RNA sequence: CAGGUUGUACUUCUUAGAGGGACUAUUGUGCAAUAAGCCAAUGGAAGUUUAAGGCAAUAACAGGUCUGUGAUGCCCCUAGACGUGCUCGGCCGCACGCGCGUUACAAUGACUGGCGCAAAAAGUAUUUCCUGUCCUGGGAAGGUACGGGUAAUCUUAUUAAUACCAGUCGUGUUAGGGAUAGUUCUUUGGAAUUGUGGAUCUUGAACGAGGAAUUUCUAGUAAGUGCAAGUCAUCAGCUUGCGUUGAUUAU
RNA sequence: GAUUAAUAGGGACAGUUGGGGGCAUUAGUAUUUAAUAGUCAGAGGUGAAAUUCUUGGAUUUAUUAAGGACUAACUAAUGCGAAAGCAUUUGCCAAAGAUGUUUUCAUUAAUCAAGAACGAAAGUUAGGGGAUCAAAGACGAUCAGAUACCGUCGUAGUCUUAACUAUAAACUAUACCGACUCGGGAUCGGCUGGAAUAAAUGUCCAGUCGGCACCGUAUGAGAAAUCAAAGUCUUUGGGUUCUGGGGGAAGUAUGGUACGCAAGUCUGAAACUUAAAGGAAUUGACGGAACAGCACACCAGAAGUGGAACCUGCGGCUUAAUUUGACUCAACAC
């Protein structure tokens, strides 16, 4: 029983893929299987963010608090336990750009 | 903590601190700590003012490799 | 203010038959993708499916019941019987373990007086069943003196107890609390001893609000408070119901 | 007197294309360490913690330097390589496909016992190197026990020269050359026209050759999962190597003028025993997985039982007998 016909990792066309280690544990992955998402988040809780554009030494910022870029690497058992990604339907389980 | 350095900056007469934010980054974890936040805030709370903020975490080029197993920390 | 009478009288109260009544009604630039529906305000006796119940598909669970059955298969006992009786015990026997529960640890209390507040149930194969007067006894209780009722007629449309009003008692194992005991008296029963219940003096223990745990519960509801019915000759700390006083907190 | 010139194959050539290879170069933060400055009492680590480090000043901050690794982000259902594998700059060296050819050769081809070149990791031999991690080991913790999962350390290893070793789920678990059978966009590399502009190593459009794939669909296949091959199979034959014949025994025994220093690799049995083992899929049940309902389950509360005396059931224990049924809700004032 094939589950994946992907199996799982998005390569192709090559013997072998570079292996990253997992943002939550560290285990290593490889970069094909890894569920990788970019993060771009604010440092700071919005009530935060009220308190501190007051303070803000110089009133030349329009939003001038610096964003958190994070690329985000999870091995499977982390993206499955910490559910970045969640068990679905095998019609679902095939479906590519879902979100909103 | 904040609000010691806070109390003490400001006897050293210093309105506004320049925010340099780290995780303890390098091959190890780039988000910051739960205390990130909560300290930023605590600062200006304080009637701090606050200049320019950037991040500077240790962003490998790249790496040694990691302190956990191969397989990471298990449990 | 109370009785007694009364009528081609009357229906508010009381029976209880017919028929009404509620359909979530009316309104809502309330939420609903304007659909089902939810929500609020108003009206309304009633808007939690009005409230509380009765009934309970398909499938199970070798759940319980041969001790409810003159429903039974099979097995067993069959005359000093495992049949049908009689007499005395026993099931209530106590080092202890575990459940339902009644009563308390008091002042929002206990006790002494006073006080025309219920509901629902029952009831005589004639003296036997509810029992009303009356009388005796200090009392539980006894007479039998006069009586009613197979009951909407008589017990009774009362007789309940919290509650209320006075007064005592004064934060202490105290009258809180009464377990346990010893005399007496009464009642049901041939039979009360291994106290059936009830009465009088005594006697007065634990308990100073409860460890780990844990039950039930959203409105006339919880909780307190008595009353009936089943059992029943006698025996309610049980059950099944009935009202009274009435919440805290969530929809 | 020399057949064509295979949408056969070899060769030439032309502009490209690539994270293919080998040498040199070269960067970049990062870990670790050191130096020089600072400042102070805590750093670490965890579910909590403890081993550790710390006033001889750690962690922390700034600037440099040393030393080994490693190439983030861009990074993809994209590329190259025979596979293993391959990602910093530049230069050099040889190599390659596809495309483009009104170039040349003219069957030179397909597959393949022998025999050969490669071949992750781990491991072995002789030197180097040693920053990070890190088998073994030393410790902390956890636990009934942990010689485990977690933590602090740490050797071999990890990197490198010369050599061995030949193995993986070395995986599309799918042999290679060749035909033929559906549709659709997109993608990487050539080419051919066309169009727009700010006129180009850039756009767009339409062709086409070759790649990696994907999405529909089959009145094709299959036990199914599924498959545009896993189709053109009882309507059974295009060419060629390899492998299997119930399950265990067992990749064991044994033999190898087969290999290896060794680990081991390759070759490789039978006796014996056994009725199934096995593949996909369905429905249940279950889950120390995900989601969603509902109930006084919780929410907010109340009255409390559990503590006391007594009453009344169970169980024990005595008994001549203490008749008996009924033990989680779903026995036990029944
Ligand atoms: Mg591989
Ligand atoms: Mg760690
Ligand atoms: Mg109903
Ligand atoms: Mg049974
Ligand atoms: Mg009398
Ligand atoms: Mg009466
Ligand atoms: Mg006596
Ligand atoms: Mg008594
Ligand atoms: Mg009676
Ligand atoms: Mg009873
Ligand atoms: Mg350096
Ligand atoms: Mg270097
Ligand atoms: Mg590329
Ligand atoms: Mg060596
Ligand atoms: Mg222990
Ligand atoms: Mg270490
Ligand atoms: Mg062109
Ligand atoms: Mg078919
Ligand atoms: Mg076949
Ligand atoms: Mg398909
Ligand atoms: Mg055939
Ligand atoms: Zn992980």
């Amino acid at each position: 029983p094939v589950k994946r016909r992907n199996a799982g990792r998005s390569q192709k066309n090559r013997g072998h893929t570079r292996t990253v280690p997992c943002t939550n544990c560290g285990r290593q992955v490889a970069k094909d299987k890894a569920v990788k998402r970019y993060t771009v988040r604010d440092m700071v809780d919005p009530s935060s963010k009220r308190d501190i554009q007051q303070k803000l030494a110089f009133e030349n910022e329009k939003q001038g608090i610096p964003k958190l870029y994070v690329k985000l690497q999870y091995c499977i058992s982390c993206a499955i336990h910490s559910r970045v990604v969640r068990v679905r339907c095998a019609e679902d389980r095939r479906i590519r750009r879902p979100p909103i | 903590a904040a609000i010691d350095v806070v109390n003490r900056c400001k006897e050293l007469k210093i309105n506004a601190l320049h925010i340099k934010l780290r995780a303890k980054g390098g091959v190890e974890t780039k988000q910051p700590g739960p205390g990130a936040q909560s300290a930023l805030r605590a600062l200006a709370r304080s009637g701090m003012k606050i200049g320019r903020i950037e991040d500077v975490t240790p962003i490998p080029t790249d790496s040694t490799r990691r302190e956990g197993g191969r397989r990471g920390r298990r449990l």
